[PDB]
């Protein structure tokens, strides 16, 4: 991806030999800058509605004839809008981005009629995952407001017309959005975006109201649709050995009818219930978690424990076999990342946006077992720790008690 | 490099133009057809049908030309 800059808009290409373009704009406007709860993803369901030269439906039937299709999404940290045309059709793109960013018409009916109620079935869809729920809740005890803030609009705090306006005129500015093309000629690219986006305003940076705050805690959403408990360890210093740790501990299978090798995985023997470890880097706060699903709320308790457990055993000690197996998942979890369409575009979008260097796959740190074991003892003895429940919220366990 | 689709808007009245109506052309002839064939049947008994119409069609319109002898007809 040749980074460069055209009119003042930051736009990284890289070239292929593929009859399939991405463009992908991406947005300073996640919700960990969300003026209003939920303002975000309300924002992100407004893209391609009625523009001034371009109804939403003329958008419609025009990318049906170029068989194009479109994806959005909201993050923490963006607003993606990803564009997937054949190469040729490149111009016409760049110009309903265009279109979106500078003149869009934000009416009430679209918010009541349209936009609103995708999002509140983008929310359901999610939520009938209750470990997506579990993650979730976790975010919001660890960090209250920014990180903590909802990604998802929700019922209970309703987002106005003049809510969305006036993040659009803050966000949708040349120094909040990136523009990144998989597939893409750099050099026509940087053509089109600079007669395109020339007169979009300069604006301001977006920045996060307040500093982010790191707490321990717990949540207890009852649900009657599924059970799952996230553990959660906020951490301050984000460093790149938690995303070993993560794919050490894995929790999911590599194989087909299998349980896997993996501590985490190995936990889940004798039930019906499934495990992952995650890391989430922030850039200035990152959150380590464990979630664990399943139908019986004895059984996820039961995982809670060996989780913990496995946690603190590998804060003892890390074999150099363990050790080499965590670099060789790192280094796959970070290529099929970087090859992913949705994912390539944030972490670019991060490097341009913010100033955040990707780390090629190839380049991904191999971690001593000394330097895991480290990192799992900080984890261990950490004095903010997060749970979160979900489902049978009764059955299942708490804080105090891992 | 494409800047546009290419694409116009055909001339269209009350949902309908002339692709999809010139589909249906022969379809309004059959059922012309079948519209005429039917109103011909059902007045098959009037004379003046058998008269200017049925007893002229070659070698079938002699069925047609029915005449009641003059020692058989009160009227
Ligand atoms: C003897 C009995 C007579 C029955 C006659 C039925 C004739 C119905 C013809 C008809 O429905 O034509 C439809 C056609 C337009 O097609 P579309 O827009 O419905 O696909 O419409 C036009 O083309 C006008």
């Amino acid at each position: 991806f040749s980074t460069a800059e055209a009119a003042g808009v930051k736009v990284a290409a890289q070239d292929g030999q593929s009859p399939i373009s991405d463009l992908s704009v991406v947005l300073r406007g996640g919700s960990r800058y969300a003026t209003v709860p939920g303002v975000s993803h309300i924002l992100e369901k407004f893209a391609f509605q009625n523009t001034v030269p371009k109804s939403a439906l003329r958008f419609v039937r025009e990318l049906e004839l170029f068989g194009g299709k479109l994806y959005t999404h909201t993050t923490r940290e963006h607003i993606v809008l990803r564009t997937q045309f054949l190469k040729q059709d490149l111009p016409y793109f760049v110009d309903a981005f265009a279109n979106v960013l500078k003149e869009t018409k934000f009416q009430q009916f679209e918010l009541t009629e349209r936009v609103a109620p995708v999002a509140e079935l983008d929310l359901l869809k999610r939520e009938s995952d209750p470990a997506f729920t579990a993650l979730e809740a976790a975010h919001e005890v660890a960090f209250r407001t920014g990180l903590g803030n909802s990604v998802y609009a929700q019922g209970y705090s309703p987002v106005t017309l003049e809510d969305v306006k006036e993040f659009a005129r803050q966000v949708y500015a040349k120094q909040n959005v990136a523009v990144v093309g998989n597939n893409v000629v750099p050099a026509d690219l940087q053509q089109l975006v600079g007669t395109a986006f020339a007169d979009l305003q300069e604006g301001s940076k977006v920045t996060q109201a307040g500093t982010t705050t790191l707490h321990g805690g717990e949540a207890r959403v009852r649900t009657s649709t599924g059970n799952a408990l996230t553990i959660a360890l906020p951490i301050a210093e984000p460093k790149p050995v938690y995303h070993a740790l993560a794919s050490f501990l894995g929790g999911p299978a590599s194989m087909p009818w299998s349980v896997g090798a993996s501590p985490l995985a190995q936990a889940t023997v004798g039930t019906h219930t499934s495990v992952k470890a995650t890391y989430h880097n922030y850039g200035d706060a990152g959150l380590f978690a464990i979630t664990i699903k399943g139908d019986s709320p004895a059984e996820i308790s039961q995982v809670a424990h060996k989780a913990v457990q496995a946690l603190k055993d590998t804060g003892a000690e890390v074999t150099e076999e363990q050790a080499a197996r965590a670099y060789a998942k790192s280094k796959f979890a970070a290529a099929e990342a970087f090859e992913n369409p949705d994912s390539s575009a944030s972490v670019i979008g991060m490097e341009l946006l913010s100033g955040v260097s990707r780390i090629a796959p190839e380049n991904v740190q191999k971690f001593t077992p000394a330097e895991l074991s480290e990192a799992a003892a900080q984890l261990s003895a950490s004095a903010k720790p997060v749970v979160a429940a979900v489902g049978q919220v009764h059955a299942l366990p708490f804080a105090d008690e891992l | 490099y494409v800047k546009k689709p290419s694409y116009k808007i055909v001339p269209h009245f009350l949902g309908f133009n002339i692709p999809t109506v010139s589909k249906w052309i022969p379809i309004f002839g059959i059922w012309g057809a079948a519209a005429g064939i039917g109103a011909l049947f059902l007045i098959e008994g009037v004379p003046r049908t058998r008269q200017d119409i049925l007893s002229k069609i070659p070698i079938i319109g002699e069925h047609w030309i029915r005449e009641i002898p003059a020692s058989d007809n009160p009227f």
